[PDB]
């Protein structure tokens, strides 16, 4: 007899390329991809996963913790992974802001991408010895305190001018100081306060416009107040009010001085962000529900299986599958074979 | 694969070749007998399955956010942290295509081999009487039916069983 | 290559052979004859251009200007896009010297593969009478001139045109 | 006799690298790679290219169009490809502006970064309830309108106090308001006329130098006006002024406002730009002639063959071969073997 | 007999990875890889190596070469590899300044960055037709010069109102003209001094801040100046003195101009930065010792032997090897095998 | 490898093989000798040695720090150019730890196709009066020592030294 050796012959519905042999059918594949489906976010498996600034901080927003808003401190957990789930963040209480004036919004999404948040313990400017005149601080019906009482914002100080001090100033200058920690980024809030031509006389003793400039690291700001006519209130406490704030904040690196030159209507900054880490940070939304292997901007909450994917792209943290252009499948088999005759 | 067609090996697949992916036929007065040999077959899915492994070893960097770029103020850079995004997953999966292209080529391409490897294990058992033709059949002076087909798959099949010589 | 090193085969070439890459010669009383495998130039030919079609399938991203980064405003920025574009024409560049590298190490690793196959079709072809020397070399019984050569390469050859046995 | 297997030998000029075995020379081998020639740029193929911003505005820059300059209003088609011809834009009409006191003339570069690019229909701002006491329209005979009367920036307004209000002003504030359509960017165009004492006091009760602060998205941007003493006039309209404009432009974001503080010599925004998508953009020249598959920044016009190309790599857009630093050969032969 | 082929059977400790096979023991390797050890820097091998700006500037910072101190003037040698050995930069002497309040800090770490850096050798602004009424020029013990006299930074002129000239002045206009070569960038140092109330009385007849701001590039920057109360001296000459400077640089492409607009204590600026070309630059630490192939910012001077390696991927400049994640062994024998 | 496996290669090996990684075998009256096959060990050292000066060759782009941006003032696009950095690392150190896996992979798969050649050099040298067996082995008529190994294996062994015919 004649024997020989052959190969197998099976259905060859499955398709893979070669170099040197183009596409061919083969009998069996090992898919190499899915496409992953849209799923709720969740915590990042073996790290702990930041969502709102402060879990414990009810009925307060991220942009309400992080301009110190009365009733809004609690603990800060660190975090080495961060979900950015507002992109334009908003307040919910306390005095009115003209918020699109500055870039202020921003700064609660700037502070999650540090692992490590705290507000310092003490005030970065003295009250009882900032240039222009004597003063006393200023508090709001809009910002109750944790006794109820009236309040402000705890970054930042409401200085009215004493009654012998109701005059128009020169440009002033106060030199904000570094009061954190080693290797930590000092935050500084600060801003002014504004209103119209009659409260701006009983306040300030002048009712021109105000003129306040700041400077940190290369960086300059200039903002000139606005007298009357203001936007309507918005994201605020609610309660009435015939004037508005302006609220900025600026950055400084370790050992780095800022200034604020600033007239009436001044905002100092108190208490300041230190901050330290870094943290990963992702587009999101909230609430977290359960754990995954992988969070990804597209599909949220996903468990690794195959070692790649297919569909969008996106920025994506934690253990994930490696996105690729095709579908592609491993070869488990052999290239079709016709029938022999 | 090349080397087949060039060495005149059968083109052809036998559809009765049902436990495995490769092994032998026998052509005499039984007709045309069909064995899968499991160690040919065991052999291409452990280089298949050591393959996979392999390319599922592949870590590459997340793409996160930039902690310090921030909406609306630094939108200029964001638009270049989008492009580098975008060019890492770009670059990474045709670099991920390139490798499982190379992996696809050499299971492909090792079919003919397999066929090489199971005419040395065809000839051995065969003895010193069978003759070599070249085209991966070999000419034997026994009858061999479908029953002694199972025991050359199974590395069993002696020459002694038609008082034929064997390579001892 | 490494292969015909170890194993003998002849290391020179024959400029006699124009209308193919790999074939047969014959050495007798006749001289030299000398034929061209096309059945096997072809497959060699096929393989390189499958191998520049999958080349040619990869594609990247362009590359243009950021649409938000201004001349002048943003060059600090646009250093960093100028730098990314450099990155990734150096690393695709790489990459793809490396898909180069390695098909044109397929190609001429697989001469000797080449050989190897052809043995088996003279081998057939040549039945048998004629002893199988190793080196890629057969001897025959018979003589086999430039006509008996051509007829090898065109694959006709019959040992029974010379009264030699076939194998049947 | 003795049949062999053999390879053959012929010239084997071409060299190819191996892993294995090193370099090796080859009967044959197939080209990779060409250096690209130099040509002129051209309309991309199956893609609606974009060169000057309005091609129906004869006569105009794009930075003319972009300002709003009289007689260089018209449709801006979209595309979602667009050539930069100008590193920096000039004007070639109107007022005399001091161009390089402000990022302006990268404007008509910053809205061909959009796919499409429209002029509002409406004022952003009502000049007759603006801030600053009652205002009236001014124009110039160097901005003359489409049927030669004196005009100005269609973007912008000149307004002049009037006579009973040519007064000196406190800084006062302005919100600029988001009027354009879903996801499109607004582009604000804005600012200041300034001019010798004489004409300053004659035109604004006031020759002191005016201060202009404008805000949005967290940009800040201060300017102080200069008295008199100005550069000499360039690439404006050749009537001879003496005074001078500066010009701004102020980005803002779907659904955000800006504001302007201003003083005297303001040229408060009219008409905007509204800009959506994104236009892919490389450098090159005008004219585009004819079609080709691939634009690149070094070559121009460039056809696909080759799948690889060696020679400057640049930023380049559309169906192109990949830039190589060598020039690949893929072998299609055998490695050369002498004579026997 | 029977003869067969073989293959060997030694000790096989080292293991690699394959394809196929996974991980297998080998009996050789050639290894890939090393972790280098941390060395001192070193001059860039066939590469003249930038560290300090000026070597021939004794007891002279960056800074201090980069403000134009006097005493601290030279032959800035052209480098295509720098060392950048100041995270933040520090002055040794002259009038003290208040770094913090500008980025004047990182000026000379801008100027590093160009292969090529030259002073200019005439003024770019004439101090006697500045704006501004008529001036004399100051000086200050602060800063002796080559033959020890009071002098100042020689890239910009403390001017003073002369002595019928003590008055406040409204912000007034400087163009600063670009007056360097083909190609080169000119970086335009100036600012300003201030004083107590008593001093800023006497110096310039205005005890008032006054306020300063420059546009280049579409880049503007707004100061207003402080009366009193600085901050202590430092990084200065060490002479106790009442006021203090504010320095700001200014940076002009080609043909750019740029404008400052002051008030009373203007520093206007004199001689400029010209510098052209791109130097390759990375963190690093002084003297540099000895000779190298490769400079890395954690491993400092490294010469090149194996073609990768391992441990802290930074950057790094020169013959390098390459960064990879593991270390990496190539196969120099073969496959494990018991012994038969 | 799996060739071996299928074909019935000793899969052991022999630690009197120490001046080379392959070679020969001889089973007799006087035992087991043992010699080492120089020619095919040069021919494995010299791929490996061409296949490091190729994994040597690579040039990449070095990473330096951007001119325009400084410390302080630009951070957030110093924050980007460690990213573009940190990603250029990853992605060229995949690419070149696939390029050293193919390598790997190439060098050992290459061990049974230095053995087929190892075939026909003994297989030349024993003349048609030996008997291959197929699974690496050769059937002699004549005694073959270990001083008989020794010439196999440089290559000077004749068939005539044992009154054996020769290929002519
Ligand atoms: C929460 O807010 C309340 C105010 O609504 C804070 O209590 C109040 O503090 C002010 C200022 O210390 C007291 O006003 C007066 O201050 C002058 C300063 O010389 C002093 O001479 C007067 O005798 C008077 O104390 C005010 O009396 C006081 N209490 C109330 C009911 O207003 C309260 O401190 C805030 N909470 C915390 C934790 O600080
Ligand atoms: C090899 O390729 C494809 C496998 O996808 C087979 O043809 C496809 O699938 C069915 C065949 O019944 C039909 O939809 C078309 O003929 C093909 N579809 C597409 C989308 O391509 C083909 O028949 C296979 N060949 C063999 C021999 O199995
Ligand atoms: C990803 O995997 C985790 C754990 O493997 C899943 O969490 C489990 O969910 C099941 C069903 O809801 C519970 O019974 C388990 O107790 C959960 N385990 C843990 C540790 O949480 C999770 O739901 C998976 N998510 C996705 C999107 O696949
Ligand atoms: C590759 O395919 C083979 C068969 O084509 C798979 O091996 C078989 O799997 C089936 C069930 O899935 C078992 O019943 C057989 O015993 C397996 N072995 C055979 C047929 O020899 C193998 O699992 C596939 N590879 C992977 C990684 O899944
Ligand atoms: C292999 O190719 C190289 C390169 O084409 C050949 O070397 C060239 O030889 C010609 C004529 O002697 C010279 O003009 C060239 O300058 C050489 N080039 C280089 C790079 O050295 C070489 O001759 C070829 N070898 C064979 C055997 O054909
Ligand atoms: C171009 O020229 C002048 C602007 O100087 C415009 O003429 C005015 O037209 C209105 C029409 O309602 C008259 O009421 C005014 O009295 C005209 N003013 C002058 C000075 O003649 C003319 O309409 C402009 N045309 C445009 C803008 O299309
Ligand atoms: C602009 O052109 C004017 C005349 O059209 C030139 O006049 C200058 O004006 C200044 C003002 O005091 C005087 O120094 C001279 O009258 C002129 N200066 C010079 C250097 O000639 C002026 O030259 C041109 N350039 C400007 C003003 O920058
Ligand atoms: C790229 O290819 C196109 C398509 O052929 C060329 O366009 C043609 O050019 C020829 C003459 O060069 C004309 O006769 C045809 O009418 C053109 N056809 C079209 C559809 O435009 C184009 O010239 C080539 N350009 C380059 C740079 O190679
Ligand atoms: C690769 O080279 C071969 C020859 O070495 C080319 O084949 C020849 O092509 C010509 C015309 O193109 C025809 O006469 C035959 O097809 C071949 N002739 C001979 C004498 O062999 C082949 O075209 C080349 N491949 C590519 C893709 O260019
Ligand atoms: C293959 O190599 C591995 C790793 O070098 C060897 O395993 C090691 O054996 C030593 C004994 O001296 C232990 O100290 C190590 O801890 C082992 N490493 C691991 C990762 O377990 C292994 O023995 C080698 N195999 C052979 C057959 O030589
Ligand atoms: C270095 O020293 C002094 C600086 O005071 C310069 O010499 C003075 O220059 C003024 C200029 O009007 C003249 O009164 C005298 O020539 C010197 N005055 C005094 C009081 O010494 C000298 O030019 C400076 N520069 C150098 C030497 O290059
Ligand atoms: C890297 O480059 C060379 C290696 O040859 C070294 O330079 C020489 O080092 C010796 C010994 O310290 C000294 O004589 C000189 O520094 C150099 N030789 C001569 C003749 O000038 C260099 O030190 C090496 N550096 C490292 C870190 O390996
Ligand atoms: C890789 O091969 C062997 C590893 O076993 C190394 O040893 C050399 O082997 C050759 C035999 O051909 C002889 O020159 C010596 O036995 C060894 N050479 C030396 C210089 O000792 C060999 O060196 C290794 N080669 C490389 C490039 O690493
Ligand atoms: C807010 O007040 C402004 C000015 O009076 C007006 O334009 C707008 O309609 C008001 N919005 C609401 C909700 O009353
Ligand atoms: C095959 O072999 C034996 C005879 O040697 C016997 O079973 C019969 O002839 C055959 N059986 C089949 C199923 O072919
Ligand atoms: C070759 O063989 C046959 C013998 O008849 C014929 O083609 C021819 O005569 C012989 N010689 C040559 C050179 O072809
Ligand atoms: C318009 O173009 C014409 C020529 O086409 C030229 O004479 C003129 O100077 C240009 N500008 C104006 C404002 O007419
Ligand atoms: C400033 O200098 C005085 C002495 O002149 C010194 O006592 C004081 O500590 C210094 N200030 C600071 C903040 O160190
Ligand atoms: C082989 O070696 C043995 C050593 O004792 C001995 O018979 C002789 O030297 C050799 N035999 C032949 C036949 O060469």
């Amino acid at each position: 007899d004649r024997i020989c050796t052959g190969i197998t012959s099976s259905n060859s519905p499955h398709v893979v390329k070669t170099a040197t042999q183009g596409e061919v059918n083969v009998t069996g594949v090992i898919p190499l991809t899915t496409t992953p489906t849209r799923s709720h976010f969740a915590n990042l498996k073996g790290t702990q996963t930041r969502g709102k600034l402060c879990p414990n901080c009810f009925n307060c927003t991220d942009l309400d913790v992080a301009l110190g808003r009365p009733k809004c401190m609690g603990n800060i957990p660190s975090a080495k992974v961060s979900i950015l789930h507002e992109v334009k963040p908003v307040t919910s209480g306390c005095y009115p802001i003209m918020h699109d004036r500055t870039k202020i919004r921003q700064l609660p999404n700037l502070l999650r991408g540090y692992e490590n948040i705290r507000l310092s313990t003490s005030n970065v400017i003295n009250t009882e010895t900032a240039p222009g005149g004597p003063y006393k601080v200023g508090t709001s019906g809009s910002c109750p305190n944790v006794t109820n009482g009236n309040g402000f914002f705890n970054t930042m100080a409401w200085v009215i001018p004493k009654d012998n001090n109701k005059i128009a100033i020169n440009p002033v200058t106060v030199e904000v100081p570094y009061i954190c920690s080693e290797g930590e980024d000092q935050i500084t809030v600060w801003g002014f306060h504004s209103d119209d031509k009659t409260q701006m006389e009983r306040l300030y003793g002048d009712s021109n416009p105000q003129k306040f400039t700041s400077s940190a690291n290369g960086v300059t700001t200039h903002y000139v107040s606005q007298i009357g006519g203001f936007p309507n209130q918005t994201e605020d406490e609610g309660l009435k009010q015939s004037g508005r704030i302006v609220v900025d904040y600026m950055v400084q690196k370790p050992g780095k001085t800022g200034t604020i030159v600033y007239q009436r209507g001044i905002l100092l900054p108190q208490k300041v962000w230190c901050a330290s880490g870094r943290s990963k940070v992702i587009k999101g939304s909230l609430p977290l529900i359960g754990e995954a292997d992988c969070l990804h901007e597209k599909y949220g909450g996903l468990n690794k299986s195959k070692p790649y994917y297919t569909g969008e792209h996106a920025k994506a943290i934690g253990n994930c599958p490696i996105w690729v252009k095709t579908p592609l499948k491993l070869a488990n088999g052999t290239k079709y074979r016709p029938p022999a005759k | 694969g090349f080397f087949g067609a060039i060495a005149g090996f059968l083109e052809g697949g036998w559809e009765g070749m049902i436990a495995g992916w490769h092994g032998y036929t026998s052509h005499g007065a039984h007709g045309v007998a069909v064995a899968a040999d499991l160690k040919s077959t065991q052999e291409a899915i452990n280089k298949i399955t050591k393959n996979l492994n392999s390319l599922s070893e592949l870590e590459v960097k997340n793409l996160q956010r930039l902690s310090g770029a921030m909406n609306e103020l630094h939108d200029e850079i964001l638009e270049l942290d989008e492009k580098v995004d975008d060019l890492r997953a770009d670059t990474i999966s045709s670099q991920i295509e390139l490798a499982v292209l190379l992996s696809n080529e050499g299971i492909i391409n090792s079919e003919d081999e397999h066929l090489l490897a199971l005419e040395r294990k065809l000839k051995k058992m065969l003895g010193p009487s069978a003759v070599e033709i070249g085209n991966g059949c070999f000419e034997t002076k026994h009858k061999c039916n479908q029953t002694c087909l199972d025991r050359i798959a199974a590395g069993t099949f002696n020459a002694g069983d038609f008082s034929l010589p064997t390579f001892d």
